[PDB]
Parts: structure tokens; sequence; C-alpha cells
């Protein structure tokens, strides 16, 4: 009592059920270390001006 | 400071604006006035320097400078109107604004806080000196004269900027006050020897030494006469002025290192007013003998005494002061006779009589009479290189007796004697000459009587 499939069954996804556990780590990735530690607080606006040798705005 | 900067600031709109009838009154009737503004600080009543902004300061030192710069802008304007009067009306107009721009420019020197500042406007002094030496100087070699006197400053002033960028990297400030105050010694390396080498250069060459200074001759020949005005009177003080700002900061190793300058100075000055003796030409004699002059004032700031430098104060100021009148008495001569040989006028005192009065004036001022802060300065340089070591006298001595000489020989050889009957066109005399020397010689007699004010920092 066999059907042969029609011209476009076999090309699809199945969802195939398990019991198998689903691997965790693939590719077996390490630390991923963590970045770096980004500033926050207010805009206060830059001390005594421009600090650039005898321009005093 | 900016209510003597901003008026000299709108002196060139004022020179733009002016009628052509009506620019050289307006522009020397408040340059004048400009002076009189500056007049202010002054008033020095507490022992604190007047610092009247972040970027402005003022100093027992640096006010008589921005006085004489501002008193000597009008002197300029005088000297200079009768040799520009067939001329446009555009060229003299920015003939004027060289001349104010110049002003402008070295009073923010020397009232400049910073010397990074200092730098700049140092240079921004140099442009407009060689414009004017260029553009309206009379003979051929006036080229060649801007070429050597821009070269030598700028070759001295690079080693200057690396230097100035090393102490603001090295304290952080490059403030005057703040380096006086957290000064630090140098452990005497030979970087730190490089380093007061990179930053003693610079002004060892503005103000002449007896090596790099013979820019200082050709200058002064090819320039007009408000250009050995403002050379003669200021740049030169500038120099000495920039070494008694960064020498603060050189402590342990100046009193080694000053050595091989003193003896420069002190041979240099001898051998200057040896040229001055054996000189042909009016301009060039009194280019050496500011050439002599100078070598005193190296000489005192080299050896780092109160009495030293008062006196290179006090010869800086009268220097200045005689040194114009020279030249302008000099231009006098030349504008009557389109020659500057010394031998070929002679009799001159016969034709003109208060104009030898000034002349003679001159040269008591030049050498020094003690009734004069010439006498004054050079007096007391004398006393602080003695202290220093005695057999400085000897050279001092020699140097007194050349200056008596070449001053009373130009006296003798220009002004007594038969006169050139020959010279059909010595036309009478100007006012406008006569109040010239006049304006230089009386502040010389209101200095000799309050001699307080030219007096610098150390007392
Ligand atoms: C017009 C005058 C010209 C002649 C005299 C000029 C100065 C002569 C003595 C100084 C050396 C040359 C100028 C260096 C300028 C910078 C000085 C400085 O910052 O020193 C500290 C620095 C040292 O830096 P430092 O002090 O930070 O060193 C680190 C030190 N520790 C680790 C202890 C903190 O000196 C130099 O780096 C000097 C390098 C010079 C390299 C280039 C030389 C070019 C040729 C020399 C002559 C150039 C002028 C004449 C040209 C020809 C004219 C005809
Ligand atoms: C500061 C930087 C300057 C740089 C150049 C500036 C050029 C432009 C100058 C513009 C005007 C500024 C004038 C500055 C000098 C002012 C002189 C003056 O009035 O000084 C005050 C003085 C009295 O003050 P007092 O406190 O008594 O003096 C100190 C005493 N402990 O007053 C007096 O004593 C009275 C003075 C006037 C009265 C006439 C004096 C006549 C003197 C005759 C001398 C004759 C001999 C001369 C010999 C010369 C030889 C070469
Ligand atoms: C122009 C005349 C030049 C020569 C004049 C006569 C020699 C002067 C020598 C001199 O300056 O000696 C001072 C000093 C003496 O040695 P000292 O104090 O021990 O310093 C050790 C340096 N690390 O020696 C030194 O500090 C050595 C370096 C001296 C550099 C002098 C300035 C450079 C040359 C300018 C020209």
């Amino acid at each position: 009592g066999w059907v042969r499939p029609d011209l476009g069954q076999l090309s699809k996804v199945t969802k195939v059920k398990t019991d198998r556990p689903l691997p965790e780590n693939p590719y077996h990735s390490r630390a991923r270390p963590e970045p770096n530690p980004v500033i926050e607080g207010d805009l206060k606006p830059a001390k005594h001006g421009t600090r650039f040798f005898f321009w005093t705005v | 400071m900016l209510k003597i900067i901003l008026p000299s600031l709108m002196l060139l709109p004022l020179t733009w604006l002016s009628s052509p009838k009506k620019t050289w009154t307006n522009v020397t009737s408040y340059s004048f006035l400009i002076s009189l503004t500056s007049l202010t600080l002054l008033w020095q009543t507490d022992e604190n320097y007047k610092n009247f902004s972040n970027m402005f300061s003022s100093d027992p030192l640096s006010t008589p400078l921005i006085i004489l710069t501002a008193w000597l802008l009008p002197l300029m304007l005088m000297a200079s109107q009768n040799h520009l009067k067939k001329d446009n009306n555009v060229l003299q107009k920015l003939y004027i604004s060289m001349l104010i721009s110049l002003q402008i420019l070295l009073i923010m020197t020397f009232s400049a806080t910073e010397l990074i500042m200092f730098y700049i406007l140092f240079e921004a002094t140099l442009i407009p000196t060689l414009i004017i030496i260029t553009r309206w100087g009379n003979q051929t070699e006036r080229l060649n004269a801007g070429i050597y006197f821009l070269f030598y400053t700028l070759i001295g002033s690079i080693p200057l900027l690396i230097a100035l960028i090393l102490i603001q990297n090295h304290v952080g400030t490059l403030n005057l006050m703040i380096l006086s105050f957290t000064t630090h010694t140098l452990d005497a390396s030979w970087s730190n020897n490089l380093l007061w080498l990179a930053c003693m250069m610079a002004f060892l060459i503005k103000m002449p030494l007896y090596g790099v200074h013979l820019w200082l001759p050709k200058a002064h020949v090819e320039a007009p006469i408000a250009g050995s005005m403002i050379l003669a009177a200021i740049l030169l003080k500038l120099g000495s002025y920039g070494m008694i700002r960064i020498s603060i900061i050189l402590d342990p190793l100046t009193k080694y290192m000053a050595y091989p300058f003193i003896l420069l100075s002190l041979w240099g000055m001898i051998m200057t007013s040896s040229i001055c003796l054996r000189q042909t030409d009016l301009k060039s004699l009194i280019a050496y003998s500011s050439v002599s002059h100078m070598a005193l004032v190296i000489a005192s700031i080299m050896i780092q005494t109160p009495w030293s430098f008062m006196g290179a104060t006090m010869l800086m100021i009268a220097h200045g002061l005689t040194s114009s009148l020279l030249f302008c008495l000099a231009n006098s001569n030349y504008e009557r006779i389109h020659s500057r040989t010394m031998i070929m006028a002679r009799g001159l005192q016969m034709v003109f009589p208060l104009m030898a009065t000034w002349w003679l004036m001159a040269s008591l001022a030049n050498l020094a009479l003690p009734p004069s802060i010439n006498l004054m300065g050079e007096l007391f340089i004398t006393m602080s290189l003695f202290s220093w070591s005695n057999f400085t006298i000897i050279l001092m001595g020699i140097n007194i007796i050349i200056t008596g000489m070449y001053s009373m020989y130009m006296i003798i050889t220009t002004q007594r004697g038969k006169l050139t009957n020959h010279m059909i066109n010595l036309q009478p005399s100007h006012t406008r000459e006569l109040t010239l020397m006049a304006l230089h010689m009386i502040p010389l007699i209101l200095l000799t009587t309050s001699p307080k004010l030219i007096t610098g920092l150390t007392m």
C-alpha cells in the first residue's frame, strides 16, 4: 500500500520528534569575555573650556 | 590691558577710513592718546603684579616696555611722515597699518602671561618688520637684510618652540606665574643643558651676541627710519625680556651654563665699540653701538644678580630712547643729503644750531653721563659684574673709553669743523623733526628725574 510522493513533498521540513537532549553548547565555545565598562552619566561641559594652551574659553 | 589693546586695534579702521588729508593727523593724535592711556598701569601701589585677565598680566618689567612701545608709535609716525610724501595714499595707509600692527603685537607680547602666546606674538612681530624693511627700504640690500633678519630669528626661535612644548608637556601649564611658583630644579644632565640652550638661543639671537649679530647692522642700514626705531628700541629689549622671563625655570645650571655668553658679550662689546671707532657709516655706527649696549644687557641677565637685573632694565629703556634719538638725527641728515656717508657732511653746527644741541645731548646720553638712566644702568651692571668677578672691570673700562671715543668722534666729525659749503640743499629745519628730537629727549630727562619706574623686578 505504498504511495509515491508528489512533485514537491520530499523537499520540505519535517519536524521530527526526538528524545535526545538539545546540545546546549555547540561549537564548544569559550567564555566570551565581557565588554568594556561603558561610562554613564550626565554630559557636563568641559572644565575650564578647551584647556588648549592660553585659550581661556 | 584690553583698554589699551582695543583702541590700538581701532586705530587701523581709523587709518583706513580717514580722509587722505587727515590720516597722519588723526592717527598721530589718537596714538598719543593711546600712550596716555597706557600710562595707567604705572599705578602699582602694592607689590602684587597687576593680573588683569587670565591671559594678560602686568609687571614692573613689562610696564616700561609697554609704555615705551605706545610712546614710540606716534614718534615713528612723525619720523616716517616726510619720506612718504610722494607716495600713493594706499601705500601710506598700509605703512601706518604696519606700524600700528607692530605696536599692537608688541604690547600683547610684553603683557602676555603665557610663554606659548609670547612665542606666537614674537613671530607675529617678526612679520611686519620684514615687510617694512623690504618694501620701503632704499637700497638694493634690503632684501638680503630681510632674509638675514628673518632667518636668524627663525633658526633661533624653532628650538625655543620645541623647548616650550617640552616644558608644557613636563609641568602641564606653561604659565609664567605657575612656573615661577612651582619651579623645579634641574638634575644637571646633557638633556637639560640642551634644553637651556634651546630656550636661550632664540633671545640670544634676537638681542645681538658677538656671533649671530650680523643681521642687525644690515637690517638697520637698509631699514627706513621707523624700522630702525622699532628694531633698536623694542625688539632687542624683547629678546632681553624673554631671557628674564624664561631664566627662572633654569635655576641650578645657569651658573655654569652662562659662562660662554658672558665672555662673548664682554669681548663683543669691546669689538663692536672698536668697529664704531673705525666705521664709515652713521647708521652702522649706531647699530654697532646698539650691539655693545645689548651685550652689556646680556652679561647682566646671565650673571643674574638683582643689581644686574635692575641695571639691565634701566639700560634697556635708556638705550631704546637714545638709540631712537640717534637714528632720527641721522635720518634728518640723510633726508637732507640722500647719503649715509659720515665724513661727507661735516660742519652742520654752523647751519643747524639746535639740531647740533640735540646731537650733543644724544651723544651725552649715548656715553654714560651721571645724570642719566644710561649711566645708572651701565653703572649698576658694572657693579654686578665686578661682584661676579673682579677682573671684568678691565673690559668694562675699555668699553667705556671706546664708547666715549666713538660718541665724541661722531659729534666732532659730523657737527664741528669747516662746513662743506657745496651742499646747497641744506634746508633749515622742520618743526616736525625738531619736535621728534624733543619727544625723544624729554622722556629721558623725566626718567632721570624719577628712576624708580625704570627699576625692574628685583627692587
Ligand atoms: C640659532 C641658533 C642655532 C644653534 C643653537 C641651537 C641650540 C643648540 C643646542 C640644542 C640642540 C639643538 C636644538 C634642539 C631643540 C630641542 C632641545 C630640547 O628640547 O632638548 C631636550 C631634548 C631631550 O629631551 P628630554 O630632555 O625630554 O630627554 C629625556 C630626558 N629624561 C629621560 C631624563 C627625562 O633634546 C633633544 O631631543 C635634542 C635633539 C636634537 C636633534 C636635532 C638636532 C639638529 C641639529 C642641531 C642644531 C639645530 C640648530 C642649528 C641649525 C643650523 C643653523 C646654521
Ligand atoms: C615708565 C616707563 C617710561 C618709558 C618711556 C616713556 C616715554 C613717555 C613718557 C610719558 C610721560 C611719563 C613720565 C614719566 C616720568 C615722570 C616724572 C615725575 O614726575 O616723577 C615724579 C617726581 C616726584 O615724585 P617722587 O615720588 O618725589 O620721586 C621719587 C622720590 N623718592 O616728579 C618730579 O621730580 C618732577 C619732575 C618734573 C619737573 C621738572 C624736572 C626738571 C629736571 C631737570 C634736569 C636737568 C639735568 C638733566 C641732565 C641730562 C643729561 C643727559
